[PDB]
């Protein structure tokens, strides 16, 4: 485990310093279906003619990334994304662009979101959101181990494998920082107080995701939630959290340490670090070795009936991509 | 209950940033 971040840190360092750019080009695609949409972009199944492999290829268009002001965002999202390398970590295979779009092209996740399963299911047992926590904590463990805070943790950013396992996508917010930040983003429910009071804060945030996560995996429905924004800030900052009947009492001792409006005693964010988390109670027949070599058989297992089959995502609207004859935005995205 | 009222609400679909 210590040794490893070393070596993982080597191979990140080199990659963060040199990019790789220009990997492929739109014509060596076929485009199939629209997977999902988000707030910026577009993820659409493809094929690659070559070779035949279905990918996964997110799509942005320069203008609005520029009109929403998420330049910078969108340079950490491509250059930390094409430095990483995780079991549990989406993996970026190509990336480009043309007069129009930034192109992202990813190994495609056929399980679907996991908030398709949770919303259709209801709600998780503690063993299974037990087996999804695990992974995300060892993820985390390894993100923050790089000075990387990932800051957009749900549900919708997180697809199910062939295997069961998590593969955690979207890296639009991910930054790379050795001291404070202060962007507000993020998802509402989502949100940890420091972020809503225009505090500095640090990696601890995604440790306070964390809790919501596993809260909604295990409840059904998020800790804090309203019709408007405005009405959940104001529940998140009271700090004052309501638990299930059915929760065992180890995942609410877990769950308060997490939700912690208190950054100086948030699981996470101690002198222990990740290991308070990794040997609380709740965990304690959780073997992170097994998880992380992938040994542990999954609760949970998508239906598949071959490559490019579609079947564990929604249906959205097709539109056409369009690519104009001059370029746009093209300083800009440079680096890209 | 909590969840009728969770599923009564306006945020049980997939859910956007804020920025
Ligand atoms: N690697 C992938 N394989 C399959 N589907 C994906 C993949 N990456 C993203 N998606 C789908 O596309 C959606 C949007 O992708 P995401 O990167 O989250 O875009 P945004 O930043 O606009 O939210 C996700 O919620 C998911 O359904
Ligand atoms: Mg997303
Ligand atoms: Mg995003």
């Amino acid at each position: 485990v210590k040794e490893f971040l070393a070596k993982a840190k080597e191979d990140f360092l080199k990659k963060w310093e040199t990019p790789s750019q220009n990997t492929a080009q739109l014509d060596q695609f076929d485009r199939i279906k629209t997977l999902g949409t988000g707030s910026f972009g577009r993820v659409m199944l493809v094929k690659h003619k070559e070779s035949g492999n279905h990918y996964a290829m997110k799509i942005l268009d320069k203008q609005k990334v520029v009109k929403l002001k998420q330049i910078e965002h969108t340079l950490n999202e491509k250059r930390i994304l094409q430095a990483v390398n995780f079991p549990f970590l989406v993996k970026l295979e190509f990336s480009f662009k043309d007069n129009s779009n930034l192109y992202m092209v990813m190994e495609y996740v056929a399980g679907g979101e996991m908030f398709s399963h949770l919303r259709r299911i209801g709600r998780f047992s503690e063993p299974h959101a037990r087996f999804y926590a695990a992974q995300i904590v060892l993820t985390f463990e390894y993100l923050h181990s790089l000075d990387l805070i990932y800051r957009d943790l749900k549900p919708e950013n997180l697809l199910i494998d062939q295997q069961g396992y998590i593969q955690v996508t979207d890296f639009g917010f991910a930054k790379r920082v050795k001291g404070r930040t202060w962007t507000l983003c993020g998802t509402p429910e989502y949100l940890a107080p420091e972020i809503i009071l225009s505090k500095g804060y640090n990696k601890a945030v995604d440790w306070w995701a964390l809790g919501v996560l596993i809260y909604e995996m295990a409840a059904g429905y998020p800790p804090f939630f309203a019709d408007q924004p405005i009405q959940i800030y104001e529940k998140i900052v009271s700090g004052k959290v309501r638990f299930p009947s059915h929760f065992s009492s180890d995942l609410k001792d877990l769950l308060r340490n997490l939700l912690q409006v208190d950054l100086t005693k948030r699981f996470g964010n101690l002198k222990n670090g990740v290991n308070d988390i990794k040997n609380h109670k709740w965990f304690a027949t959780t073997d992170w070795i097994a998880i992380y070599q992938r040994k542990v058989e999954a609760p949970f297992i998508p239906k598949f009936k071959g490559p490019g089959d579609t079947s564990n995502f929604d249906d959205y609207e097709e539109e056409e991509i369009r690519v104009s004859i001059n370029e746009k935005c093209g300083k800009e995205f440079t680096e890209f | 209950t909590t969840y009728a009222d969770f599923i009564a609400s306006g945020r049980t679909g997939r859910r956007n940033a804020i920025h």
